């Protein structure tokens, strides 16, 4: 379900990608010429010299990994690169503060957007009927029936693999007698209402809410 | 953070070098802050985002119809479709199918996967 | 019956007028009531038991002067006995009565302890009448006063007075 | 052990740089980036999810006891009490005291409120004007402007008390806090003028002086309900925090028991975060809990029990149980507190602002032969040109000045700048160009397209001069990706929901950015240059 | 049985608190070194074992 939620919001992550792109290019053009030397943090591993390198540095900052030492190393006064025929900008505050405040925001925006898209599942009593029970019924139905070949086909009550949750006082017989059987079980096992007229009520509810074969659904 | 917690515990007096563990009580200032701005107020923050998203989502509450679980139930009128399993026909091709489709096979193969990882 | 040229206005208040917690609310409403109806409302203070009304030696001549001033062309009557419509509705004077009530029974004692503890023991006697005022249905509670601040209830009192004028 | 150190995202980048040195820069980044993304961000999203699910179950199960109804009843009661005390106080004014019936209206008047807000701002500016070695005139300015503001704030303390009822003025929580802060100011005057004042005094007294900035943020109502709920449920916040404190005490006593005095290595005493005594053990356990140098505090914990061996290096169990079941309990505590008090304190808002509004409502050129055709092929060609332009500026070479690739990218920039001027010319046929109601300007995205294109062209114009001005005009051409926001009907929805989120969140951001100002000012008081070292 | 009727549970909780405070003051010196305070805390510790074993028997 989380994979589905992630794949159902391809644009909340696109925003994070756009932010990484923007800040990678900005850091490229401003801090690109700092001198690569160790004992600092703009070194042979961290630098804004190529786009992959800058994106790695920004991923390092986003996970909060001594980003302040990079920030202090990109402050002005640093020797410039030799391939450049001094360098270092004081923008390095606004570049590294804001980034951390932006990513850490857009991350949360992403996470919650994925949580709450999915919030139907995360809060769930696991007792009242849910997709798990319906799919378990689908597989047992396939166990007692080959591919799409069940119309009545029933002379047995061996359908007790339906656990206590949806023969107590033969209410199983009442439910069975009173895809069509799937929808009948859906309506009855919920036991929403009991008035003796709920078949026509189900008819009108399905008509108003709905799109498919309703000539068999109510019976 | 801890590189600064210990420059500010050694902190002595205006324009004077450090003294080892001059004041450990200063750590309180760095604890309260950490509890307030980093822990409490940036979890108030995600809590606020969560509750706001839930409000943005309950706009389509639609209380005229009943609770949400029956909404998923009625949306699952699209179930009860066939699933391919290829029940065997040949007798030489059914014994193997049965033995490989029994749980006796899957337990063993979980055991072998674990042994290969080991 | 027939209107005595105007509807006499008395204010029941949250409780008995003999204790400051209530009569202060009456004065507070009366000041603002009088300062916006010049030539439209005459305020008078009555003391005798006008509950015993016909339409006691002191009470003998008390009732008629209210009608006399009502004919003068609405009129505010300030009493010390009308603490419920029942002790005033037995006779059909056809008045309009301002029905002050507090929506909660729990702020009353907090108001009681406010200024001084000398009055404290009367809180029950304070509260019972409010309880005895609580269950009265709106049709005999014609003036509905629910809210907190004066500045809006004073505007609320404006509207009731223009059914005829 | 190394992978688990990476997952917690501290020490992640070392073990990547060491591997980069060992086996080259090429592949290892896949391993470690994927490890962080799958195993750190994703399984933190899952944890936030499961916790929020449990908390939304507990909220609904909290509709059995109806604690929210208790909070609402208390809120209405405390509103009504002051509302009726207004009736009483306005009654008392019928030893002539004609002054009060005017000074009360002055109090309620917005001019006085804005005056006492401007005074708060001056107080802040006299506090924030701290400085390492400020000129000697600034010190006397701050002293006199502190005395004057304290005297005035006491003046509008007593004026507010006497224009209302004392027994009514103390009803409001805010005024009870304000009386406290001005009393703290008076105590400050006493201590500083008697000269018996101590560094703890210069801390707490100036601290309460800062707290007077809370005189702002009293209109704002969502945070008012939030604070009301926090003060309602303090019996549970205290319990949760106290249980956390006991967990930390246990994991610090065990810390001293296992690593007490075992950190003495002949190397220079760089081990500041030892486990020696109890206060220095609490700081170390807290540092592990927040996970700052969890590595080093575990490598020292290991190398104390012999090097990496079998009996030794089972002292990773301590620093792993700690980092697991301390961050879990931190997240649980500080999300239960921050959701069960921020979803009920938003119910207050949704049930009283609604109620109050319901209460008040119930009381009451050429325009011929154009070509806007084929807007379904431009709407994709422009995307597949913006993407290539974005990659184009992603492919520049900073370190070399006259790079071979840079000339080719300049040629691409020529082509793309011309093509992106083509659509600007095209949309003349569409209504706009400050003509026809100015339909051009009503939608800022088209203007932004023109703006970034115009900058890419102004850089060209300056390039003939070839001067360092373009040094900025180059950088801003990073704006090119944002054009997609206009051209992707899906991306527009997300980038608008983000702004809606910002506006809805704004109160919390304001509280936090105003509550960091107090900590900045206290830090300035405490460490105003006491951090040097030779 | 009637001992637990009496509210001593407060005194046993105060014993727990005194044990926490006895553990806080104990400085773990590197190699068997000790000061006077660590010497006294061991006698106080025998006291705490006594007061815990007694209540163990009772409960
Ligand atoms: C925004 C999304 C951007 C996606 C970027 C994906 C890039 C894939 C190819 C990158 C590549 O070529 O890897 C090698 C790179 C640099 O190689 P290097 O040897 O150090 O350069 C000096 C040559 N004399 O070495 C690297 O460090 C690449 C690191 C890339 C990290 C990407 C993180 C994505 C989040
Ligand atoms: C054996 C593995 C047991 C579970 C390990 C879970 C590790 C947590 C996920 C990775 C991580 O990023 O941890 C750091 C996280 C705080 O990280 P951050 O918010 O960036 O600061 O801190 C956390 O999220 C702690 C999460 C604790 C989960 C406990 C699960 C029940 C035990
Ligand atoms: C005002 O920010 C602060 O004082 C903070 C500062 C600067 N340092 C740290 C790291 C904090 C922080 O977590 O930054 C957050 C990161 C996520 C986005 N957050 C809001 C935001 C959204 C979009 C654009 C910009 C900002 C800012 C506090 C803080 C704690 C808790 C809540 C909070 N808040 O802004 O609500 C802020
Ligand atoms: C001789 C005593 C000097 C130290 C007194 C206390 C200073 C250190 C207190 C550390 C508190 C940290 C709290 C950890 C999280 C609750
Ligand atoms: C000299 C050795 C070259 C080996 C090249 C391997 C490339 C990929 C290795 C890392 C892939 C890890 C994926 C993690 C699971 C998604
Ligand atoms: C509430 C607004 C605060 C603005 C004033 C504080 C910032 C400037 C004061 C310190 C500047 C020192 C520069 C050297
Ligand atoms: C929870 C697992 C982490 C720690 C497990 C303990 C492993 C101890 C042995 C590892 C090293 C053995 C000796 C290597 C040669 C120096
Ligand atoms: C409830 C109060 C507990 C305070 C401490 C209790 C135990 C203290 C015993 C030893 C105190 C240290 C001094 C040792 C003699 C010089
Ligand atoms: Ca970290
Ligand atoms: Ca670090």
């Amino acid at each position: 379900t989380f994979i589905k939620s992630f794949q159902a919001l391809p644009y909340v992550a696109l925003l994070i990608v756009m932010l990484f792109f923007i800040y990678a290019v900005i850091g490229m053009q401003v801090f690109g010429k700092i001198a690569l030397n160790d004992t600092t943090e703009i070194n042979r591993n961290n630098n804004f010299q190529t786009f992959p390198q800058a994106v790695l540095l920004l991923f390092r900052c986003a996970t909060g990994e001594a980003w302040q030492d990079i920030m202090l190393a990109c402050m002005p006064g640093k020797k410039c690169a030799p391939e450049s025929e001094p360098c270092g900008s004081s923008f390095a505050v606004f570049y590294f503060i804001s980034f951390y405040m932006l990513c850490a925001f857009l991350i949360i925006n992403l996470f919650v957007a994925v949580i709450m898209d999915n919030f139907d599942y995360l809060t769930r009593d696991w007792s009242i009927l849910g997709p798990h029970h319906l799919d378990e019924f689908k597989r047992i139905w396939a166990e007692y029936d080959p591919e799409a070949k069940g119309r009545i086909k029933h002379l047995d009550v061996v359908t007790l693999l339906r656990r206590i949750q949806p023969c107590p006082h033969r209410v199983a017989c009442k439910r069975l007698v009173s895809n069509a059987t799937l929808f009948a079980l859906v309506r009855t096992a919920l036991r929403i209402k009991t008035e003796g007229n709920l078949e026509q009520a189900n008819e009108e509810l399905r008509a108003i809410i709905k799109k498919l074969l309703d000539q068999v659904v109510p019976p | 953070w801890p590189e600064l917690l210990y420059r500010s515990i050694d902190s002595h007096t205006e324009d004077k070098g450090p003294i080892y563990n001059y004041r450990v009580e200063i750590s309180i200032f760095f604890i309260i802050y950490i509890i307030i701005i980093a822990f409490f107020m940036m979890n108030i923050f995600v809590g606020f985002v969560i509750v706001t998203f839930q409000e943005q989502g309950e706009q389509e509450y639609k209380n005229c119809e009943l609770d949400k679980n029956q909404r998923q139930c009625v949306e699952y009128a699209l179930k009860a479709r066939p699933l391919r399993r290829y029940i065997p026909k040949n007798q030489h091709q059914y014994k193997v199918w049965y033995v490989v489709n029994s749980t006796y096979f899957e337990y063993l193969m979980f055991v072998l996967i674990l042994l290969n990882t080991i | 019956d027939v209107v005595p040229s105007m509807r006499p206005v008395v204010l029941v208040g949250p409780s008995l007028k003999g204790y400051e917690v209530t009569d202060m609310m009456q004065k507070a409403l009366f000041d603002f009531l009088k300062h916006r109806f010049e030539g439209r409302i005459s305020i008078t203070r009555v003391t005798a038991d006008i509950s015993l009304a016909k339409r006691l030696a002191e009470v003998q001549s008390e009732i008629e002067r209210i009608f006399e001033l009502a004919r003068t062309l609405l009129v505010v009557l300030d009493a010390d006995t009308i603490n419920h419509p029942a002790q005033l509705s037995k006779t059909s004077l056809a008045p309009i009565i301002v029905y002050v009530k507090i929506s909660s029974p729990k702020v009353l004692q907090r108001l009681i302890k406010s200024r001084g503890k000398s009055q404290a023991k009367h809180l029950n006697v304070q509260m019972v009448a409010a309880d005895k005022l609580a269950q009265c249905p709106p049709e005999l509670f014609d003036v509905i006063l629910d809210e907190n601040q004066l500045e809006d209830a004073c505007e609320h009192l404006a509207d009731y007075l223009e059914a005829y004028w | 052990l190394t992978v688990f150190q990476c997952i917690t995202m501290e020490g992640w980048t070392d073990v990547l740089y060491w591997v980069n040195d060992a086996v080259g820069r090429d592949w290892p980044w896949i391993y470690f980036v994927t490890l962080i993304i799958i195993g750190s961000f994703f399984v933190l999203n899952l944890v936030l999810g499961v916790l929020s699910g449990e908390f939304s179950k507990e909220r609904e199960k909290a509709k059995a006891r109806g604690d929210f109804q208790k909070l609402r009843e208390k809120q209405q009661l405390e509103e009504d009490l002051k509302g009726y005390l207004d009736w009483i106080t306005q009654a008392e004014d019928i030893w002539n005291r004609f002054c009060r019936r005017k000074c009360r209206a002055a109090v309620k008047s917005n001019v006085f409120y804005w005056l006492v807000i401007f005074l708060v701002f001056l107080n802040t500016l006299t506090i924030a004007s701290e400085h390492y070695n400020q000129p000697n005139w600034l010190t006397e300015v701050q002293d006199t402007a502190n005395k004057a503001l304290l005297a005035l704030f006491t003046a509008e303390m007593l004026l507010k008390m006497y224009s209302l009822g004392l027994q009514a003025y103390f009803v409001s929580l805010f005024n009870r806090f304000d009386c406290f802060v001005v009393c703290g100011g008076i105590l400050e005057t006493i201590l500083v003028e008697t000269k018996i004042m101590s560094p703890l005094g210069i801390s707490v007294l100036r601290c309460v002086r800062l707290l007077r900035i809370f005189k702002i943020t009293r209109y704002w109502n969502s945070l008012s309900n939030l604070v009301a709920s926090l003060l309602n449920s303090v019996r549970s916040i205290a319990s949760l925090l106290l249980l956390l404190f006991l967990f930390i005490i246990i994991f610090s006593l065990l810390g001293m028991q296992l690593f007490g005095g075992k950190f003495n290595f002949d190397e220079m005493q760089t081990r500041r975060s030892t486990f020696d005594n109890f206060p220095q053990s609490l700081l170390t356990v807290f540092q592990i809990l927040t996970g700052e140098d969890w590595n080093s505090v575990m490598y020292d914990g290991i190398m104390a029990y012999g090097g990496p061996s079998f009996p030794g290096m089972l002292v990773c169990i301590y620093f792993i149980i700690l980092f697991i079941c301390g961050n879990y309990i931190l997240l649980n505590v500080f999300l239960a507190i921050a959701v069960d008090n921020l979803a009920d304190a938003e119910s207050l808002t949704s049930a009283q602002k609604e109620e109050e509004e319901e209460k008040e409502r119930k009381k009451l050129f050429r325009l011929q032969c154009h070509r806007i055709v084929n807007d379904t092929i431009f709407t994709n060609l422009i995307l597949f040109f913006i993407l290539l332009s974005s990659i184009s500026l992603a492919a520049e070479d900073p370190v070399q000045h006259t790079s071979f690739r840079n000339h080719i990218l300049f040629y691409f920039d020529i082509v793309f700048t011309t093509i992106f001027t083509l659509e600007i010319i095209l949309k003349m046929t569409a209504y706009g160009a400050f003509l026809h109601k100015g339909s051009f300007c009503r939608n800022y995205f088209n203007i932004l397209d023109l703006l970034v294109v115009s900058v890419s062209l102004i850089s060209f114009g300056i390039q003939s001069s070839a001067i360092n001005v373009v040094k900025i005009l180059r950088v801003l051409r990073v704006l090119r990706p944002l054009r997609a926001i206009n051209r992707a009907k899906g991306l527009k929805h997300v980038v608008q929901c983000v702004f809606v989120a910002i506006r809805t969140i704004g109160n919390i951001v304001i509280v936090t950015t105003l509550l960091q100002f107090m900590f900045a000012c206290i830090g300035v008081q405490l460490f105003k240059g006491k951090l040097y070292t030779c | 049985s009637i001992v637990e009727w009496k509210p001593f549970e407060i005194i046993i909780l105060l014993t727990i608190f005194a044990n926490c405070v006895a553990l806080a003051i104990y400085i773990p010196f590197p190699e068997d070194d000790s000061n006077a305070t660590n010497s006294n805390l061991e006698r106080v510790e025998y006291l705490f074992l006594i007061i815990f074993t007694v209540e163990a028997f009772l409960k």
